[PDB]
Order: C-alpha cells, then sequence, then structure tokens
C-alpha cells in the first residue's frame, strides 16, 4: 500500500531552485501555506553564502509552526546582501527592499554568477522617501532633484531605475547574488506552515 | 533643495554610471597591455573615448554646482576632481594629436628593438635582452652598445614627438590655470582648505630640494665607494676623480644600482644577502613569489588576494605568441577586479617588486568602499610607498630565513649588517639623485627654463653635477635620452619615487613602534604584527578623502616628509662608508668624459 498525502511538502524547490529571479525593485513574494517546510534540504547546502535567521534559531526551524509564512526572492549585488537585514540602510534597504525592524524569519543568499551573468536586473537609485517595511515601488517616474520640474530626463532629472552589469571578471562584491527572504509570523491562530517534527501539529485541520 | 543635496544626487548618478564605463575601459587597456595588437588599440581607444566622452558631459554638469555652496569636503573634493576640464580645454584636433603622440610613444618603447646589421632578423628588445646585457654583462663595449643603441634607435624616434608632447601638455595645463605641465603634476600634493594641514605646489620643489641637500653627503660616500669597486671590474676605464659612465650602472639608465651588488658587496665571503641563487636551488616559481608575498600581507591582518586576482592576472611572460608591456604594473580595473601585470623572473628583485605591486593592490582593495572619485591614494608617493614598507621588511636577513631562502643555521654579524645595508642603499639611496634630476629636468623643460636647443646639453650637465654620472658618448640634440625611460615616454610623474623613499622610512618607524621592536631601524620586521597592519590599514582605507598631510600625521606624527628616518636607517653604513673612503676621493669632476682625448696640441 502507499503512504497517504495527509500533508504536502512546501515548494522550496520552486522558490530557491527557480530558473529566473526578480529584480530588487520588483521583488517577488510567494505565500507558503498548508505544507510542511523541511529545512533540512536547506541545511545540506554548501553554496549558501548567507543563512541568518532573526527572532528564531536556525537549528530549531524543523520543530516550529507559524501561522503565516512568506517567501521573498530577488537578485542583489554581493556587497548589498548586508542591507537585507533589520535596521540597515543603503540604496537597497532604503529604496528597494526593507525588512521590518522586528523581523522574524531567515535570509538566505548564494552566488549566482554562473546563472545571472549579464541578465536584466535593476535597482532603484533615487526616491523621495525611504521605503516602508515590505513596501514595493515599481514606479518609473523621473526623480526631481532640483527645483525645476521634469518633463524629460536631463540635468537635474534622473531616471529612477538603474541597471546591473554582471560579469565573471567582477569581484565578489559586484557579482550577482540570489536572496530568498523567508518571513515568519506566529499568532494565536491555526498553523499553516510547520516543520517535519511538528508535521501533525495543526497542519491537519 | 540645497545645492549640496542636489549635488550628492548628481555624484550618486555619476558614481554609479561611471563604474561600468571605467570598467570596460580598463578591460580593454588590460587586453592591449597583455596582447599588443592593432585590433586591441582600436578597442582600447573606442572604450577610452566612450569614457572620455562620458567624463566631458559629467564635467560640464558638475560645473553647475558651485564649489562655494558645498560645505562638505568629501563632496567638494569629488566635485572638484570631476569639474576640471582636463583635456576638454584643447581643440578636437589637438586632443586627438596628443592622444596619438601619447600612443605612438608607448608603443615605440615596448616594440622598439635593435637589429644586427649582419642579420636583420637578429633583433634585441629592452625587456627580453637589452636589459639583461645592462644587468649581467661585464664588457665595457657590450654595455656601451645596448646603452647607445637604445638611445640612438628608440630615443631618436622619440625626440621630435616629445617636443610636440611638451607644447601640447603645456597648453593643456595653462588652460587649466596651472603655470605649466610640471605644476599640473605637482598638484597631486596640493592641499587647500584645511587649516594647519595645507600644502602648496611650490612647497614640493622647496621640500624636495631641502631634503635632497641632506642626502648629498650619504650619496657621495656611496658614489665614491661604488666608483672604486667599479674600477676593479672595468680597469683603465673610470677616472678616480670623474663621474661614473652611464652604461656601467645597474640598469639601462641608472635608475637602480641594485645589480652592482656582486661588484660591490663589502664582505663577499659571507652568505649572500641576494637570495637569487637560493630561489633557483630551492626551485621557486612565479606563483611562490606572489604566494609568499600573500603570506606577508595575511600576517599583518591585511586581506588575502582575491580569486579573480589569481585567475585574471598575468604573472609570467606569455611567450612569443604575443607581446605585452612587461613593466610591473598593478591594475584596479574597478568593480572589484584587481590584477597584476608582471613578467616575473626568479630574481630577488622580482621577489621584492611583487611586494611593491601587491602593496599597490592592497591599497587599491582598501579604499574600494570609498566613492569612485576618492578611490585613490592620498598622494602618488603614498601609493608607491605602501609596497616599499613591506619589501623593506621582506628583504631583511631575519625574514629571508623564515621563508627558508637563507640557511636554517644562519648567523648575523656586524659584517652581514653592513653588506645588507649596502644593497639597500644601492636601490634606495642610489635612486634619489637620479629621480630628483629627472624630475628637475622635466620641471625646467615644462617651465621653459631649458630651451629646446639645450635639452640634451643640460640633461648631461645636470647628470654630471647632481647624479655624478657622465655620458659615455657625446649626445647631440637629435637625442631624447629622458624619453628612453618608460615613465618619461608613457606620461607618468617621477617625483613619486622620491617622496616614496622618504615616506617608507617614516612609515617603517611608526609601523615598527606599533609592533614591539627594541632594536635598530634596520633588520626590523613587522611580518606577524596584526597591530602594525591595522595602523597601516586605517590609512589605506581612507584613500584621497583626507589630505596626505593629515594622513601622515595620524600615522607617523609629522605633517610633512622627513629625511631623518632615512639618514638614521643608513647610519651604520654611512659611518662605515666614511671609513672605507679614506683612501678614495669623495666627490666628482664634471669635466672628465670617457670620450675625451688624452693629448695636448
Ligand atoms: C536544487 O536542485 C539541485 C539539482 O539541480 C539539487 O541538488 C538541490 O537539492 C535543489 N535544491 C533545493 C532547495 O531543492
Ligand atoms: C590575442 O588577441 C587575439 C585577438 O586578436 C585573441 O584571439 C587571442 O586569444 C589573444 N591572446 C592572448 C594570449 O591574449
Ligand atoms: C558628506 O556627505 C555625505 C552624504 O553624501 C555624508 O554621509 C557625509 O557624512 C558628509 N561628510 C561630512 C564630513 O560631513
Ligand atoms: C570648463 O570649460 C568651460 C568653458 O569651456 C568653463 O566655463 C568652465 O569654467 C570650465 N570648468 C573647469 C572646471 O575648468
Ligand atoms: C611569523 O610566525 C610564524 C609562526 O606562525 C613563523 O613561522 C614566522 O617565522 C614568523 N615570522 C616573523 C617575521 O616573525
Ligand atoms: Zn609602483
Amino acid at each position: 500500500v502507499r503512504f497517504p498525502n495527509i500533508t504536502n511538502l512546501c515548494p522550496f524547490g520552486e522558490v530557491f531552485n527557480a530558473t529566473t529571479f526578480a529584480s530588487v525593485y520588483a521583488w517577488n513574494r510567494r505565500r507558503i501555506s498548508n505544507c510542511v517546510a523541511d529545512y533540512s534540504v536547506l541545511y545540506n547546502t554548501t553554496s549558501f553564502s548567507t543563512f541568518k535567521c532573526y527572532g528564531v534559531s536556525p537549528t530549531k526551524l524543523n520543530d516550529l509552526c507559524f501561522t503565516n509564512v512568506y517567501a521573498d526572492s530577488f537578485v542583489v549585488r554581493g556587497d548589498e546582501v548586508r542591507q537585507i537585514a533589520p535596521g540597515q540602510t543603503g540604496k537597497i534597504a532604503d529604496y528597494n527592499y526593507k525588512l521590518p525592524d522586528d523581523f522574524m524569519g531567515c535570509v538566505i543568499a548564494w552566488n549566482s554568477i554562473s546563472l545571472d551573468a549579464g541578465g536584466s536586473y535593476y535597482y532603484r537609485l533615487f526616491r523621495k522617501s525611504v521605503l516602508k517595511p515590505f513596501e514595493r515601488d515599481i514606479s518609473t517616474q523621473l526623480y526631481q532633484a532640483g527645483d525645476k520640474p521634469c518633463s524629460v530626463e536631463g540635468p537635474d532629472c534622473y531616471y529612477p531605475l538603474q541597471s546591473y552589469y554582471f560579469q565573471s571578471t567582477n569581484g565578489v562584491g559586484y557579482q550577482p547574488y540570489r536572496v530568498v527572504v523567508l518571513s515568519f509570523e506566529l499568532l494565536n491562530a491555526p498553523a499553516t506552515v510547520c516543520g517535519p517534527k511538528k508535521s501533525t501539529h495543526l497542519v491537519v485541520n | 533643495s540645497t545645492i549640496e543635496e542636489q549635488a550628492k544626487t548628481f555624484l550618486d548618478k555619476f558614481n554609479h554610471e561611471a563604474e561600468d564605463l571605467f570598467y570596460q575601459s580598463s578591460l580593454a587597456s588590460w587586453n592591449y597591455n597583455t596582447n599588443i595588437t592593432e585590433e586591441n588599440v582600436q578597442n582600447m581607444n573606442n572604450a577610452g573615448d566612450k569614457w572620455s566622452a562620458f567624463l566631458k558631459e559629467q564635467s560640464t554638469l558638475a560645473q553647475m554646482y558651485p564649489l562655494q555652496e558645498i560645505q562638505n569636503l568629501t563632496v567638494k573634493l569629488q566635485l572638484q576632481a570631476l569639474q576640471q576640464n582636463g583635456s576638454s580645454v584643447l581643440s578636437e584636433d589637438k586632443s586627438k594629436r596628443l592622444n596619438t603622440i601619447l600612443n605612438t610613444m608607448s608603443t615605440i618603447y615596448s616594440t622598439g628593438k635593435v637589429c644586427n646589421p649582419d642579420n636583420p632578423q637578429e633583433c634585441l628588445l629592452l625587456e627580453p635582452g637589452l636589459n639583461e646585457i645592462m644587468a649581467n654583462s661585464l664588457d665595457y663595449n657590450e654595455r656601451l652598445w645596448a646603452w647607445e643603441s637604445w638611445r640612438s634607435e628608440v630615443g631618436k624616434q622619440l625626440r621630435p614627438l616629445y617636443e610636440e608632447y611638451v607644447v601640447l601638455k603645456n597648453e593643456m595645463a595653462r588652460a587649466n590655470h596651472y603655470e605649466d605641465y610640471g605644476d599640473y603634476w605637482r598638484g597631486d600634493y596640493e592641499v587647500n582648505g584645511v587649516d594647519g594641514y595645507d600644502y602648496s605646489r611650490g612647497q614640493l620643489i622647496e621640500d624636495v630640494e631641502h631634503t635632497f641637500e641632506e642626502i648629498k653627503p650619504l650619496y657621495e660616500h656611496l658614489h665614491a665607494y661604488v666608483r672604486a669597486k667599479l674600477m676593479n671590474a672595468y680597469p683603465s676605464y673610470i677616472s678616480p676623480i670623474g663621474c661614473l659612465p652611464a652604461h656601467l650602472l645597474g640598469d639601462m639608465w641608472g635608475r637602480f644600482w641594485t645589480n652592482l651588488y656582486s661588484l660591490t658587496v663589502p664582505f663577499g665571503q659571507k652568505p649572500n644577502i641576494d637570495v637569487t641563487d637560493a630561489m633557483v636551488d630551492q626551485a621557486w616559481d612565479a606563483q611562490r613569489i606572489f604566494k609568499e608575498a600573500e603570506k606577508f600581507f595575511v600576517s599583518v591582518g591585511l586581506p588575502n588576494m582575491t580569486q579573480g586576482f589569481w585567475e585574471n592576472s598575468m604573472l609570467t611572460d606569455p611567450g612569443n605568441v604575443q607581446k605585452a608591456v612587461c613593466h610591473p604594473t598593478a591594475w584596479d580595473l574597478g568593480k572589484g577586479d584587481f590584477r597584476i601585470l608582471m613578467c616575473t623572473k626568479v630574481t630577488m628583485d622580482d621577489f621584492l617588486t611583487a611586494h611593491h605591486e601587491m602593496g599597490h593592490i592592497q591599497y587599491d582593495m582598501a579604499y574600494a568602499a570609498q566613492p569612485f572619485l576618492l578611490r585613490n591614494g592620498a598622494n602618488e608617493g603614498f601609493h608607491e610607498a605602501v609596497g616599499e614598507i613591506m619589501s623593506l621588511s621582506a628583504a631583511t636577513p631575519k625574514h629571508l630565513k623564515s621563508i627558508g631562502l637563507l640557511s636554517p643555521d644562519f648567523q648575523e654579524d656586524n659584517e652581514t649588517e653592513i653588506n645588507f645595508l649596502l644593497k639597500q642603499a644601492l636601490t634606495i639611496v642610489g635612486t634619489l639623485p637620479f629621480t630628483y634630476m629627472l624630475e628637475k629636468w622635466r620641471w625646467m623643460v615644462f617651465k621653459g627654463e631649458i630651451p629646446k636647443d639645450q635639452w640634451m646639453k643640460k640633461w648631461w650637465e645636470m647628470k654630471r653635477e647632481i647624479v655624478g654620472v657622465v655620458e659615455p658618448v657625446p649626445h647631440d640634440e637629435t637625442y631624447c635620452d629622458p624619453a628612453s625611460l618608460f615613465h618619461v615616454s608613457n606620461d607618468y610623474s617621477f617625483i613619486r619615487y622620491y617622496t616614496r623613499t622618504l615616506y617608507q622610512f617614516q612609515f617603517q618607524e611608526a609601523l615598527c613602534q606599533a609592533a614591539k621592536h627594541e632594536g635598530p631601524l634596520h633588520k626590523c620586521d613587522i611580518s606577524n604584527s596584526t597591530e602594525a597592519g591595522q595602523k597601516l590599514f586605517n590609512m589605506l582605507r581612507l584613500g584621497k578623502s583626507e589630505p596626505w598631510t593629515l594622513a601622515l600625521e595620524n600615522v607617523v606624527g609629522a605633517k610633512n616628509m622627513n629625511v631623518r628616518p632615512l639618514l638614521n636607517y643608513f647610519e651604520p653604513l654611512f659611518t662605515w662608508l666614511k671609513d672605507q673612503n679614506k683612501n678614495s676621493f669623495v666627490g666628482w669632476s664634471t669635466d672628465w668624459s670617457p670620450y675625451a682625448d688624452q693629448s695636448i696640441k
């Protein structure tokens, strides 16, 4: 006989192992729900250059349950991965992707020069105000730096979105890195995502 | 919207748009400097013109933000360097003519060869051989050939080009509000706007001529000692009262008296301070030369070399399949790309230049986090000194034992301290009068003090007086012996190497005080002190953001270069040379010439 599909495995393969990734200014957000998140496949990985988790322990994820789990993915430069953390500043954190100050979840990154060489990846260089936590600005409106209004890109009128140029001869800091931001939230509510050890815990109705 | 705030957004758009444009220009120049081809001189010029055209638009846009409104010196230093209409001041034809002159000069130097009249295909070029004759040969007439042929075949090609290169570079600097092209070069040491730490362009001329007067006594007693030991090598050739013939020194020009060590070592029976023969016995590959230099920087806590450095650098001579500019250069291509172009040999000199050019890269890697325009050394002397601070500690007998190049049971003696200090003076002291005279000539040529009909007359008049070196063959104004050096043909300042030398002994004092050293300044070492490297790194990471005057005070304690740490480094050799020169004449005569006739009429 065949063991039943009482619970399903979370689509971490569709997220981490995706063929293409989003730009930081337009980061892709995927909801994870009604599945068992096996973090052991993420642990058995040598390519992950970053694996930092906040509010929780990276060794206790397979034994925890959460009411709402999100998966955010984008491609950022190597020296900008540090900005994908609570309380950080910079062009990426201020104008592209800002983690909340009281952020519970994990931030995983790995080098992708083998796949994202060349590539169409953009970042926002200018913005009137700093991005609020988990906000997305996909606007293409010119940035008015001076007092003179902007009718076309010119002296004091800059186009907001600027392009990345990824080459193999670049340093590690300027090389492309794929970031996956797992965002966790636990409330006094039924659980939607659980670890393998807590598989029966509230994942069943 | 303050002018300062909208200028930071302008510099932000510049610092990000310039990263890839400068990178592709460096990717093209690297392929040419390693693969000299006409295909790669078009690709270099096409990428360089893209970068120069980009700089012209940014220079014009930067002029809209007045420097008086910005109160942030980091922004003002950025806007100032971006504003200056470097070559834009020249006409379209004059800018293309100067770039053709600048290119024709660089190629003639790296492609010029002297051919056999008997066999036209028998050619010898400076990097493969003419340099070897001038480094290892002991024949007066063979050395005279490589010396005269390089200046009568390549220098003569450079004479009418240099005359145009002077008037074009002088028209450029004057339209940029400089007195001449020498003043434009001297502006690298300029500091203005920081009270108590400023420095004028004319102060460099004063301080160099004030510090050089205090090196004249030590140079004299070394020049008299070298004259004597050169007479034993070249009998009936050098006068006991005259100047050294130019073709009998260490290299093609006399830049470094390093190669004269075998002819000059005081106690030649002791173990060799020159560890060239040990590197062959203990077979050492180019890789080990740079891997061992990596350990020196790792030891002081400075970073190890990038993976792309080992993958993308050219550390060995490629071969006959392609030509490359074999002069040791360090490349900060941008975007974290750090490379070294060196046609490394197994000599001890290449072992010490590997430290010099890795010190370039370690400096380049440190200020990488700074804005693009501030990604540069505080001055040219600071950049060339960083590698010399390391090679100063890497050439000591104590360090040479730890890498196994010396005997495990090696003993240090008063004798070994002398013959080591002499080899140091052959490279460090022997180069100062050559560097001061070469810059003083160019400075006077750019100023117009030396007329065109007297370029070669004053060049050898000054080399006899300041350097104490006489020409073996009389040279007319059809020659351009200055241009026979890479730096004079490839538009590079030379006063770097004078200030470099004085800085490296100021930095070594402070760096060896951070580390625990209770001994003399020579035989010092900082090869495991993570405290001395941090004191060095805290200036390496600053770049050109803070002035070199203040950057020097925060490390060595002085806001100006001091020659006293140098004179104190050679005090054992100076008092020793004065004893050995009791039987010899200390000084030289500007009238004796090897080509003079010994007869009356
Ligand atoms: C991604 O795919 C590779 C094979 O293509 C596999 O070894 C790896 O485990 C996968 N990663 C995840 C998180 O599924
Ligand atoms: C030299 O340049 C040619 C292009 O003309 C290229 O095909 C070749 O690989 C280059 N060789 C080296 C050693 O860079
Ligand atoms: C210069 O401006 C930058 C903002 O672009 C600021 O971070 C820095 O602190 C300023 N420097 C000084 C010395 O005020
Ligand atoms: C650049 O040139 C223009 C005229 O060609 C001049 O008005 C401006 O002051 C120059 N800027 C600098 C920094 O020399
Ligand atoms: C540095 O320490 C190592 C031991 O870790 C030693 O082998 C080496 O000789 C030391 N070098 C110096 C210059 O002290
Ligand atoms: Zn150098």
